[PDB]
C-alpha cells in the first residue's frame, strides 16, 4: 500500500480476481427453512433434496432462478450470475475447489 | 562559539602590528600603513559578523521552539503514516 | 534588548576604528588592536551573560544555524508536506466516496440490509 | 470457490490499495493539469474487476453452504448411499 | 446510534501538523524585510584587495602590486 505502480496494480487485480472469483440477475437465495442444524433438526431425506433441487431453496442443490438459470448441486449451466456481460459456462453451484 | 572569531581577529591585528613595528625603521611605512588598514578592515568585518550573529541568536530561543514544534508534528505524522502502512501491509 | 545594544555598540566601535585607520596614521597603530581586544572582551561578557541567564541557545545549535544557511529550506519542506497531506486527504475522500458508491451499488444489487447497516453506523 | 480459509483480508487490502492507487493517479499525478491510454485502461480494468469480484463474492456468500452436513449426519448419509 | 461493539471515537483536535504552521512560525516579517526571490536576492547583497576579502565574508559566511594601486588623498 506504500509503493504502487502499473505492475503492482496488475498483480493486485489478478490476485483479487483469483481470490474472490446484459441481464446479470443475481439470484438472492434466502436462508432455507429445511436444513439440518438450525433448520428442521432432521436428516437429509428425499424431501429436502427435491425442495433444494426443484424449488428455489439453497439447501443442498441451490435455489434456481428465472431465465432457465438451473443451479443444481453439480449443474455447470451457462448463466450470467457474474457482474459482467460474459454468460460463459460457469462452474457448479458447489464449486468445490 | 562566536568569541573565538573575535579573539583570532584581535590576535591577527596584534601580530600584524608587531610585525610592522619590528621592521618599521628599515623600509618606508607605505606598506605598513596599508597592512594596518587591511587589519583594521578585517577586524571591522569580524566585529560586524559577530554583531550579526548576536542579532540572529537573539531570537534563537523562539527559533528552536518553533523548530521543535514542527519536528514533533512531522514526527507524529510520519509515525501515524508508518503505522497505517504497516497495518495495511500486514493485513 | 541588552544583546542587540551590545552588538550595535561593537559594530559602531568597529566602524569608528576603521574610519580612524582610514585617515593618516600618525600615532601608534595599537588602537586597532585595542579596539579588537575590547570587542573580544565585550563578546566574552555577552556570552557569559547568555550562559548565566539560562538561555535556550546552545553552542552546537548556534554554530549549525550560523553555517551560512537559513530556515527557507525547512519552510519549503513544511509547505511541500502540507501540500502532500492535502493531496492525500483529497485522495482518501475520493476513495471513501467511491467505496460508499460501491457499497450502495452492492446493496441495491445483492443485499441492502447488511450493507446499509455496515455503511450507516458500522 | 464457495469456501472460506484465507481470502477475505487479502482481497480487502488489495481492493483498498487499488482504490488508493486509482484515486492517486486520478487526482495527484496525471494529465489532469500541471501546477495516458495504458493507465486509463488499467484503472478501468481494475474498477470493473473489483466490482465484479465484490458482486460474485456477495452472491457466493449468500449461496454458500449453511450449517448442514454435520459429522454424524454426513456419516449416516454416506453409509446409506454406499449401501444403495 | 452507537450499538453494541462500537469502536471508540478519536479526539477532537490533538497535536496536528495539518494546520497552517507557516503563520505560527512568524515568517511574515522576514519575508517583508527581505524585499523564493526574497531569500535568493539576499545571498550576496547586504542592504540597499580589500573588496575580495570583504566579498568572502558574504560568500562563505602580491603586496606591492596591490599597494601601488592605493594612491588616494583625503577625498
Amino acid at each position: 500500500l506504500s509503493r504502487n505502480e502499473i505492475i503492482q496494480s496488475y498483480l493486485s487485480r489478478q490476485s483479487s480476481l483469483l481470490s474472490s472469483s446484459a441481464r446479470q440477475p443475481h439470484v438472492l437465495l434466502p436462508l432455507p427453512t429445511p436444513t439440518d442444524l438450525p433448520g428442521l433438526t432432521r436428516e437429509v431425506t428425499q424431501d429436502d433434496l427435491d425442495r433444494i433441487q426443484a424449488q428455489q431453496w439453497p439447501g443442498v442443490n441451490g435455489c434456481e432462478d428465472t431465465q432457465g438459470n438451473w443451479y443444481d448441486w453439480t449443474q455447470c449451466i451457462s448463466l450470467d450470475p457474474h457482474g459482467d456481460d460474459g454468460r460463459l459456462n460457469i462452474l457448479p453451484y458447489v464449486c468445490l475447489d | 562559539r562566536l568569541s573565538t572569531l573575535i579573539e583570532f581577529l584581535l590576535h591577527r591585528a596584534y601580530s600584524e602590528l608587531m610585525v610592522l613595528t619590528d621592521l618599521l625603521p628599515r623600509k618606508s611605512d607605505v606598506e605598513r600603513k596599508i597592512e594596518i588598514v587591511q587589519f583594521a578592515s578585517r577586524t571591522r568585518q569580524l566585529f560586524v559578523r559577530l554583531l550579526a550573529l548576536v542579532k540572529w541568536a537573539n531570537d534563537a530561543g523562539k527559533v528552536e521552539k518553533c523548530a521543535m514544534i514542527s519536528s514533533f508534528l512531522d514526527q507524529q505524522a510520519i509515525l501515524f503514516v508508518d503505522t497505517a502502512d504497516r497495518l495495511a501491509s500486514l493485513a | 534588548h541588552l544583546e542587540e545594544h551590545l552588538e550595535k555598540f561593537v559594530e559602531n566601535i568597529r566602524q569608528l576604528g576603521i574610519i580612524v585607520s582610514d585617515f593618516q596614521p600618525s600615532s601608534q597603530a595599537g588602537l586597532s588592536q585595542k579596539l579588537n581586544f575590547i570587542v573580544t572582551g565585550l563578546q566574552d561578557i555577552d556570552k557569559c551573560r547568555q550562559q548565566l541567564h539560562d538561555i535556550t541557545v546552545p553552542l552546537e545549535v548556534f554554530e549549525y544555524i550560523d553555517q551560512g544557511r537559513n530556515p527557507q529550506l525547512y519552510t519549503k519542506e513544511c509547505l511541500e508536506r502540507a501540500l502532500a497531506k492535502n493531496e492525500q486527504v483529497k485522495g482518501k475522500i475520493d476513495t471513501m466516496k467511491k467505496f460508499k458508491s460501491l457499497l450502495i451499488q452492492e446493496l441495491s444489487k445483492v443485499f441492502p440490509e447488511d450493507m446499509a447497516k455496515y455503511r450507516s453506523i458500522r | 470457490m464457495a469456501d472460506r480459509l484465507t481470502q477475505l483480508q487479502d482481497a480487502v487490502n488489495s481492493l483498498a490499495d487499488q482504490f488508493c492507487n486509482a484515486i492517486g493517479v486520478l487526482q495527484q499525478c496525471g494529465p489532469p493539469a500541471s501546477f495516458a491510454n495504458p493507465t486509463e485502461e488499467y484503472a478501468q480494468l481494475f474498477a470493473a474487476l473489483i466490482a465484479r469480484t465484490a458482486k460474485d463474492i456477495d452472491v457466493l456468500i449468500d449461496s454458500l453452504p449453511s450449517e448442514e452436513s454435520t459429522a454424524a449426519l454426513q456419516a449416516a448419509s454416506l453409509y446409506k448411499l454406499e449401501e444403495e | 446510534g452507537p450499538f453494541y461493539l462500537m469502536r471508540e471515537l478519536p479526539g477532537s483536535t490533538e497535536l496536528t501538523g495539518s494546520t497552517n504552521l507557516i503563520t505560527h512560525y512568524n515568517l511574515e516579517q522576514a519575508y517583508n524585510k527581505f524585499c523564493d526571490l526574497p531569500g535568493m536576492i539576499d545571498l550576496p547583497g547586504s542592504h540597499d584587495l580589500r573588496s575580495l576579502i570583504e566579498k568572502p565574508p558574504i560568500l562563505g559566511g602580491g603586496t606591492m602590486l596591490s599597494g601601488f594601486r592605493l594612491h588616494t588623498g583625503p577625498l
